[PDB]
């Protein structure tokens, strides 16, 4: 429910009625397919909270 | 507000239930169908007694 923007060096996800930068997590994105059929793919990282919060 | 036309039609699909993955994986097919429809418009306006 957003659009992927980039201020030059970091990518984010904002709603398309107001600028609100948020980190690209596994909650505002859904996985569907592989990175070959899409036209316009960009390499980045999807920070998940599970692996960090599991470290104890 | 400037916005790419593929992303524009991808956001236009999120009004009828269809997600963006469909348009982003069949962009060439959608473009070909739209071009074919635009081309057939003139052919089906050619005679068209009514
Ligand atoms: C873009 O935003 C990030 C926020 O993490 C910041 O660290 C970076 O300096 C910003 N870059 C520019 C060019 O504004
Ligand atoms: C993304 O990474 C893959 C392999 O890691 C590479 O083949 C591809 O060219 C990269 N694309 C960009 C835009 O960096």
């Amino acid at each position: 429910e957003g659009v992927f923007v980039s201020n030059g060096t970091h990518w984010f996800v904002t709603q398309r009625n107001f600028y609100e930068p948020q980190i690209i997590t596994t909650d505002n994105t859904f996985v569907s397919g592989n990175c070959d059929v899409v036209i316009g793919i960009v390499n980045n990282t999807v920070y998940d909270p599970l692996q960090p919060e599991l470290d104890s | 507000l400037q916005i790419p036309f593929p992303m524009q039609m991808a956001y236009r699909f999120n009004g009828i239930g269809v997600t963006q993955n469909v348009l982003y994986e069949n962009q060439k097919l959608i473009a070909n169908q739209f071009n074919s429809a635009i081309g057939k418009i003139q052919d089906s306006l050619s005679s068209t007694p009514s």
